[PDB]
């Protein structure tokens, strides 16, 4: 996985008056780490110095680019600005800014490329240059804003990276085997993995040392087991006295390990 | 002139008009006594040209314009009334107060919806 | 000595016609994009020099500033560290120092910034003089 940071901005609208309120919502490798409103930003403390006044600045900017929207369709509208930037494992960076109006995307910028994009749609359309007309001309936003744009938010990524609120800590499984007694001289072996991080996981029953299909298998869903890690499971069906020819194998994190059915 | 026109010690001067830009978020009406409060009063626009470094101020800051409702138009504190061609004012929030933003603009707000707030003193 | 009353006042020290005054200081905003180099002869053409920030205190005004603007911060590669113009030491709590293009002069941007730029891309420049 890459490092995530991603800001998500939001303004309201009731009958075409832009309320006071604004709402961003900060998510660091893709878990909520921030939610900020006009008053003050608040965690999930004081370091909440930076945040405050930038994020203010846009809340702010954004109440202006919702007047200049033209919707006037009764009622309350939301417009938001999500800006995203990751740090690749291989050092490339990638980083967009999305613009969202009563909750669907209308306007992207790859702020890679620079490079404009909208919906073929009516609406989407004539609000994309809503606010597009908006950013050039009365705002007056230099191309040197948009590389300012990708340049803060991973400056900022690396800063909370540094400070070491991101741990890539690996959570290695708990394996079972068990087994589902005599129906008609068969049995359910059932391999069960729980507690585990990262959420990638391989999990498959295998006869003599080569996988079963996956049609032969009956699965778990990955479901949450608390804390932030994941149990997931594997079943299949064999005849009694077959059991010491199956085994459940599974790689997590380059750890390759075999689990035979007790015997 | 080398020197610029009279001014409060610690405020901007621009061709003799006295600034001063105010963090300290407050409803219109305490703005407006803030600035009167300093020998001032808040923002008035009436000349792209003696202050056109207003293109240069970043976000948006309480201004002295009014909608007096049986007047159904803009005007300032002091009564004047706004030069056309001047602003730009777009409907943000229903109100009778406006906001500067860059590029003379003017945006409705409620007078009661606390912001920032820059003070003017004419030579 | 804190209330502002007409006796108070005093006249801004001595600065270019039609120039910015602040704190003793004198600033004005140039429109006409030019190369770092072609904006530091500009501001010396009079008498002059790109923007210097020496003090969050007698600079707040730079808090209010929209855009981007050339200043007069450059680069040494065996210090690995920026200084002005003048040969003055960027004082170290002063300015968040953000890594944008491959260039050795920075970009003032408001909340105390500097963004580093190419110094060949034409940009807008903040001229400054003492009183």
């Amino acid at each position: 996985e890459p490092h995530s940071l991603r800001y998500n901005l939001t303004v309201l609208s009731w009958d075409g008056s832009v309320q006071s309120g604004f709402l961003t919502e900060v998510h660091l490798d893709g878990q909520p780490f921030l939610r900020c409103d006009r008053q003050k930003c608040r965690a999930k403390n004081k370091t909440w110095d930076r945040e405050t006044r930038d994020l203010t600045g846009n809340g702010k900017d954004l109440r202006m680019t919702l007047a200049h929207i033209k919707d006037q369709k009764e009622g309350l509208h939301s417009l938001q600005e999500i800006r995203v930037c990751e740090i690749h494992e291989d050092n490339s960076t990638r980083s967009s800014q999305h613009f969202y109006y009563d909750g669907e995307l209308f306007l992207s910028q790859n702020l890679e490329t620079k490079e404009w994009t909208m919906p073929q749609s009516s609406r989407a359309q004539t609000l994309a240059m809503n606010v597009r007309n908006f950013l050039k001309e009365d705002a007056m936003k230099t191309k040197t804003h948009y590389h300012a744009m990708r340049a803060d938010c991973l400056q900022e990524l690396r800063r909370y990276l540094k400070s070491g609120v991101i741990l890539r800590r690996t959570v290695p499984p708990m394996v079972n085997v068990t087994r589902s007694e005599a129906s008609e001289g068969n049995i359910t072996v059932t391999c069960r993995a729980s507690g585990f991080y990262p959420w990638n996981i391989t999990l498959s029953w295998r006869q003599d040392g080569v996988s079963l299909s996956h049609d032969t298998q009956q699965w778990g869903d990955v479901l949450p087991d608390g804390n932030g890690t994941y149990q997931t499971w594997v079943a299949t069906r064999i005849c009694q006295g077959e059991e010491q020819r199956f085994t459940c194998y599974m790689e997590h994190s380059g750890n390759h390990s075999t689990h035979p059915v007790p015997s | 002139e080398s020197y610029c026109g009279p001014c409060p010690k610690n405020w901007i001067c621009y061709k003799n008009n006295c600034y001063q830009f105010f963090d300290e978020s407050k409803n219109w009406y305490e703005s407006q006594a803030s600035c009167m409060s300093q020998n001032a009063s808040l923002l008035k626009v009436y000349s792209k040209e003696d202050q056109d470094l207003l293109k240069l101020v970043k976000s948006y800051h309480w201004m002295g314009l009014v909608h007096i409702p049986t007047n159904g138009s803009w005007q300032w504190e002091d009564g004047s009334i706004l030069s056309p061609n001047l602003l730009t004012i777009i409907e943000m929030q229903k109100g009778d107060c406006a906001l500067y933003a860059s590029s003379f603009k003017g945006y409705i707000e409620n007078c009661s919806t606390p912001n920032t707030y820059i003070c003017m003193q004419r030579t």
